[PDB]
């Protein structure tokens, strides 16, 4: 299972954000990140913690290989307000809510 | 690739609900289909997946016995039936499509079907 | 590159040969395209093998430029060497020797055999 | 002073893909068309070599799958198309000398066929298993694969017995075999040996239990691309074989029907004697010992103190819910709930009631059915369950128990249990190296 | 036998080459196995022919070990000869030089052509 | 012409070899005759390539008559050279030596490799 | 029709001709065909007069 | 006015998946794909 942290954080537009994804079992690189807009179905941005799915802007990036994974969006935008979910195999993680300060 | 689900449902406690998920735009034999439920204000939870190729299923240990997934190749749909509904099953159920067996990649998700279980 | 010296002078064309020598050779489903590809591969292989066999019969295998001990009858060509190698290319040279080529090959192989036998006599 | 020097024939290889032909020492698989293998196979052991094998990313398995499908199609092509059979059958239930386990499993269906003459009909009866007929709303039934695919009768002179085939790479290619007896299936292999042909792989078709396979040597092996992943089948290879006895006690009689010029349809006549359910028998003690051995080698990936539970298949078609196989010319679908009904915490035979189908939709291809003709007499079979194809249930509740249920259906997993140790490589005999020599 | 010296030292592996050199080459029915056998035969023939053509372009046809006149830039490999030929085999050698092969090949052929022309000048 | 010296003496048959050496190699539709022709072409190509590979392994590529440094055990044949090369042809010669061929071939290749290595030592 | 209970009849195709056109069986390169020119050759045994073709 | 009679609503009997049962089904055929036989009868 995942221990994605923090629960939420207030971030100004254009600021760099980081979301740790401390896992409980060896996940290697098979960790993906989903962006769920409020109400809309979740949308997948990063798979294998490095590669970027087509149609997703390059501002999104990921890292980590062991039991710790990081998610960064570099320059935040008003359309980046959503919830972000870790996903190793079947298990998802507690979401991270982005709030504009 | 488009995955259109069924219509928002309301069931009494103890009843069984059969959600559907029609998939089009891709060959309905190569990619597994998962059912991911989300409680209101809670994180995503995985229910189980089905291989449309031969109907092989694999359910989560929490929802095992109460859930059963089938497929219709001609109609091109995946059906999920949940039995013995209780109060906390009020949720939005999604059907995702795994791209590759390794590195579970839920490319396309359905619109969502809220099942409301209440008296 | 390939066939670049086609219009170049006889000597300059003879200077470069590897660039157009490598390109003489380079699942299976029996569809329309698969059978055509198989025929193309077999044809290329057999043409290269025929050319190499002709080269090796004359004792010139592995040599792009190989000399021979056979004489050259003046009937084949009375043109001087300077104009042949300085004001003329390989195409018209083949054109004005073509019908003679067929006999020269024979002389070639004969000489080789004789030479080979001579070697077996000397060594 | 140092210069280049070219060496031809150096032992250098790179992983590649090519066509591997067949060598063997009528049949559905064209064993006769295969080249004769050498009476004494030649295998060269290699010293101080490490190669990275990957059975799940192997290409030889895909080529074998394609070859088996192509051989099946080419064996089914020049034989009787059963399109006239897709007619409204008037069926009853057979009740003459049927036990309690086969109540209504066979149907006595009488129907009109075209005879060898175009303008004349023919009222003929036959016996169809309940799985091969669907009701239309004595009653009216129709063959199950009449609204999806065209049935081609399995051709009576061909044999389905798996004759071993050796996959030999062409000249200029070699096959590295991983002789490491502790090779889990994905990673470096310290002990690599070069060979030209495979060890006579039997094209055995089965879903839940790997039959007549190649066994491990040291202990039972658990292979999986990702044990943590729940979408990856877990192949289990036994070190000792577990015998399974298969039987169809019915004494079937084959009856020929002229459905056209030359074309003949082989139906099931009246069964002479007593009608009894086809069944399997596996030694209880041997199966329990093998399951214990599997659990012993299965707790390594999940740690000690964990509960290992084997339950039956969770759902799907008849191919994945039941151990499906083919022997004696007949296809059995055996309910293996007795085998996987155990929990493990840190003379008697398990009898499996099997069902028989004649409309076989092999290779999960919707659009090409297949009618296996009845086999005369009583069919008995003896096989070794070489391995299992398990699947781990997903999710993670408070309990630490793990439940493994039989899987299958994808024959690539079936033929990956024989080609796991093999890899195909292309030789690169040209190599440049420093030397102090110059041409004169 | 075949590929027996794969893990053997560079010098020892270079000593024995014929045993793994012979095995580089060794009715028709259009069935599943027949087409595979035909493809295998054609593939083996064309691979052997490509290798022999590359050998013969560099003036090394018929020679398992052949020297060349082109220089070796130290950027390709700075490792000493003793460790190369005494504490290492051909595989890891191929891995570290695989990216400089093409240019080397070109140099090879160029020298041969130059060399060939020189004999045609001298002979 | 081709195979004309089959009954001729060993020396006379050895004198002429090119005439029966050239003839060792010389759209696509999968009809009966098309597939037969494709099989014939592939068979001829592979047989010629096998023969040339055997010749080149022994360091005799491009030479119809090639000598070797390996010894000849008297058990292979005790017949004198005069009668062998003057009162007998190639066929019965092949009949009485066909069972010593393989070992001979091995010796051949071994010598070549040794010789090649010696050359790499000397040059 | 006599062949209605044993085989399926395929009509002989009207534009094709059954006249036997002579065909020459040529061996591939690397093979030869020995023809026995002995005019008293009964069919099984040695042939003193052999000609390659 | 430009497509007066160019399309034909043709109803006809087809064999169904069962050999002994028929099926009365309609379709739309362009005028160039049907010729009259001498609603009317076309083929
Ligand atoms: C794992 O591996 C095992 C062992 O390799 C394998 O078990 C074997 O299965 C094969 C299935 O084909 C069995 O072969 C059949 O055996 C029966 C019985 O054989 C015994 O009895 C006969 C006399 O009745 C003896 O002569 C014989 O030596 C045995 O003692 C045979 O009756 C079968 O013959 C028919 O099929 C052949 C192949 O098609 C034909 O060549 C033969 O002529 C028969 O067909 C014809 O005759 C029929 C009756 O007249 C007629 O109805 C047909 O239409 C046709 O005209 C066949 O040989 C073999 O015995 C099994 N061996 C053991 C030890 O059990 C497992 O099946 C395998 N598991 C897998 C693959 O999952
Ligand atoms: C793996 O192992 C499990 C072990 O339980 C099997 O589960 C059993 O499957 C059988 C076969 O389907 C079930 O038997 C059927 O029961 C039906 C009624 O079930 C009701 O009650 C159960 C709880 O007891 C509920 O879960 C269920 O939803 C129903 O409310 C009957 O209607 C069926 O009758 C049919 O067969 C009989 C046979 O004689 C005929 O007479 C009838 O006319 C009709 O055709 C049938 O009896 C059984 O209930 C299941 N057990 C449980 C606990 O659920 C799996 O099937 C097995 N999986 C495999 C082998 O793949
Ligand atoms: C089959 O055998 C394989 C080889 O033994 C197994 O692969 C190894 O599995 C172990 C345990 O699962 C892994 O150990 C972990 O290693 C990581 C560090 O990762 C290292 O390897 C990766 C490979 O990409 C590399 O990129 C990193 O930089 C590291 O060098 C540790 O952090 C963990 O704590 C743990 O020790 C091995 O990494 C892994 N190796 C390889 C090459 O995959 C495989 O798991 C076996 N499969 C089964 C089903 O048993
Ligand atoms: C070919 O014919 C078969 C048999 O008639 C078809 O399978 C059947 O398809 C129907 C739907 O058209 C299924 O009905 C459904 O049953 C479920 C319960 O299982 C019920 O909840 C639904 O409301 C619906 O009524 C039927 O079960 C199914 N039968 C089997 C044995 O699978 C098949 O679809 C046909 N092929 C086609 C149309 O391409
Ligand atoms: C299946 O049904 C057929 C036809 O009803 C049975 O065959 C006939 O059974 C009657 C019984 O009175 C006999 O008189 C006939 O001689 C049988 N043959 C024919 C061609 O009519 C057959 O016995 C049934 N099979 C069962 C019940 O197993
Ligand atoms: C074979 O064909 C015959 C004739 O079409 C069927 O017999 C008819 O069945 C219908 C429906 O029951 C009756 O209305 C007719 O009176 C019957 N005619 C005759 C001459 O019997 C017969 O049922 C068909 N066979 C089967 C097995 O259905
Ligand atoms: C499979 O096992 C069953 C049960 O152990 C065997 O059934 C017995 O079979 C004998 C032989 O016909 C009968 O005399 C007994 O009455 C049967 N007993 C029961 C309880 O069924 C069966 O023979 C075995 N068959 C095979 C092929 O292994
Ligand atoms: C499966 O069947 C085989 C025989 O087909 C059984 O093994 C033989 O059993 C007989 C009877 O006791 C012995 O005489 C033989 O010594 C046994 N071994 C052989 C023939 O190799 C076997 O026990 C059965 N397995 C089951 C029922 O699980
Ligand atoms: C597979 O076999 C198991 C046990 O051998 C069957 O389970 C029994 O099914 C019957 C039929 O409904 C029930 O009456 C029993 O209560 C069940 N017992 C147990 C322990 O599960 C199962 O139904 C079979 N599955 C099939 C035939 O599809
Ligand atoms: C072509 O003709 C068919 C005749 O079946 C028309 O389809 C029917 O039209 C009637 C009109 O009253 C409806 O009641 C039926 O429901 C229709 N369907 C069937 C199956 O009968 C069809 O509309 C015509 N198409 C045209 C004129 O474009
Ligand atoms: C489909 O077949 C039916 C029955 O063969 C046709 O209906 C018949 O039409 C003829 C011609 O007018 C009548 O004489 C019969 O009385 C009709 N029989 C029945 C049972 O209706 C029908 O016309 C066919 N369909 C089409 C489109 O031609
Ligand atoms: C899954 O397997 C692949 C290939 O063997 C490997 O690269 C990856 O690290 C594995 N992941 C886990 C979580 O075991
Ligand atoms: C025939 O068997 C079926 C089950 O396949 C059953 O539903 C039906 O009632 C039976 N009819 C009888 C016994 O008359
Ligand atoms: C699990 O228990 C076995 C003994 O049954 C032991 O050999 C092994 O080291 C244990 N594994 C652990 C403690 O991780
Ligand atoms: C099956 O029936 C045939 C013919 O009656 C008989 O010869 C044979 O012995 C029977 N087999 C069994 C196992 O009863
Ligand atoms: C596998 O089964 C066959 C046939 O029953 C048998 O001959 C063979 O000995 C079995 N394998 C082993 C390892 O015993
Ligand atoms: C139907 O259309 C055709 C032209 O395709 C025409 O000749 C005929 O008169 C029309 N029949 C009517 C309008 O009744």
């Amino acid at each position: 299972p995942m221990t994605q942290s923090p629960s939420s954080l207030s971030i100004s537009v254009g600021d760099r954000v980081t979301i740790t994804c401390r896992s409980s079992q060896y996940a290697a690189h098979n960790v993906n990140w989903y962006q769920q807009r409020s109400g809309k179905p979740p949308k997948l941005l990063i798979y294998d913690t490095s590669k970027l799915q087509a149609g997703v802007p390059s501002r999104f990036r990921g890292g980590g290989f062991g039991t710790e994974f990081t998610f960064t969006i570099s320059s935040l935008q008003p359309e980046d307000v959503a919830t972000y979910y870790c996903q190793h195999y079947e298990f998802f993680g507690q979401g991270t809510r982005l709030e504009i300060t | 690739v488009r995955l259109m689900q069924s219509g928002d449902e309301v069931k009494k406690p103890g009843a069984s609900v059969r959600l559907s998920c029609k998939a089009d735009g891709y060959e309905f034999s190569d990619y597994f289909l998962h059912w991911v439920r989300q409680a209101p204000g809670q994180g995503l939870e995985w229910l189980g997946f089905i291989r449309p190729r031969l109907g092989s299923v694999n359910y989560s240990k929490r929802f095992q016995g109460r859930i059963t997934m089938t497929r219709d190749m001609s109609i091109n749909t995946v059906y999920m039936e949940l039995r013995s509904l209780t109060s906390d099953d009020t949720a939005q159920y999604y059907c995702a499509r795994m791209y590759d067996t390794d590195s579970y990649k839920f490319d396309s998700w359905g619109w969502g079907t809220v099942v409301i279980v209440s008296s | 590159g390939f066939l670049g010296a086609a219009g170049s002078t006889m000597g300059a064309a003879s200077m470069t040969l590897t660039v157009q020598a490598r390109n003489l050779l380079s699942l299976l489903k029996l569809t329309v395209w698969g059978i055509k590809q198989l025929q193309a591969r077999v044809l290329a292989v057999e043409r290269y093998l025929r050319d190499q066999q002709l080269l090796g019969i004359w004792g010139c295998s592995g040599k792009l430029i190989c000399c021979t001990n056979v004489p050259w009858n003046s009937s084949w060509s009375n043109r001087n060497l300077s104009e042949i190698w300085d004001n003329m290319t390989w195409l018209q040279w083949d054109k004005e020797i073509s019908n003679y080529t067929q006999i020269i090959y024979g002389l070639l192989e004969e000489s080789q055999n004789q030479q080979e036998k001579n070697e077996q006599d000397l060594l | 002073n140092l210069w280049v020097t070219v060496y031809y024939g150096v032992p250098v290889w790179k992983d590649a893909e090519t066509t591997l032909f067949c060598a063997s020492d009528h049949n559905v698989w064209a064993t006769h068309a295969c080249v004769p293998t050498d009476p004494n196979p030649q295998e060269i052991h290699l010293e101080n070599v490490t190669e990275e094998f990957n059975m799940w990313k192997n290409n030889m398995v895909e080529q074998m799958h394609t070859d088996i499908i192509s051989l099946w199609d080419q064996s089914l092509k020049p034989c009787v198309k059963l399109t006239p059979l897709c007619v409204t059958l008037q069926c009853t239930n057979v009740t003459n000398n049927i036990t309690d386990d086969m109540r209504g499993e066979l149907k006595n269906c009488s129907f009109n066929m075209t005879t060898e003459l175009r303008d004349k009909k023919q009222k003929v009866y036959s016996l169809f298993y309940r799985l091969d007929v669907v009701q239309i709303n004595n009653k009216e039934y129709r063959l199950i694969n009449c609204n999806t695919s065209a049935i081609t009768q399995a051709c009576p002179k061909v044999s389905f017995e798996p004759i071993p085939i050796h996959y030999c790479a062409p000249a200029g290619f070699a096959i590295l075999k991983c002789k490491d007896k502790k090779f889990n299936g994905t990673g470096p292999c310290p002990s690599v040996s070069t060979v030209q042909c495979t060890h006579g792989i039997k094209p055995v078709v089965s879903t839940q239990l790997l039959l007549n396979g190649s066994l491990a040597e040291e202990e039972v092996m658990i292979r999986s691309e990702n044990i943590t992943n729940n979408a990856k089948n877990i192949l289990v290879q036994f070190n000792t074989p577990v015998q399974i006895n298969c039987t169809r006690p019915n004494n079937n009689t084959r009856k020929s029907i002229r459905i056209g010029p030359g074309q003949a349809f082989y139906a099931t006549g009246d069964i002479i004697g007593d009608i009894r359910q086809a069944h399997c028998n596996v030694s209880k003690a041997t199966w329990n010992e093998t399951l214990g051995k599997v659990v012993k080698q299965l707790r390594k990936h999940f740690g000690n103190n964990t509960i290992i539970r084997f339950a039956n298949s969770s759902g799907g078609d008849l191919e994945v819910t039941t151990h499906s196989f083919n022997c004696g010319g007949e296809f059995f679908y055996c309910n293996t709930s007795g085998l996987f009904n155990s929990t493990w915490i840190s003379n008697d035979s398990i009898t499996l009631p099997c069902r028989i189908k004649q409309i076989i939709n092999m290779w999960q291809r919707i659009g090409q059915a297949m009618y296996a003709p009845p086999i005369q007499g009583v069919i008995r079979c003896v096989s070794n369950i070489t391995g299992l194809i398990l699947t781990r249930d997903g999710g993670s509740t408070n309990s630490t128990t793990e439940t493994f249920r039989p899987g299958g259906g994808d024959m690539r997993d079936n033929w990956r249990s024989e080609l796991y140790k093999y890899k195909v490589v292309k030789i690169e005999p040209l190599g440049v190296a420093p030397t102090r020599c110059k041409r004169r």
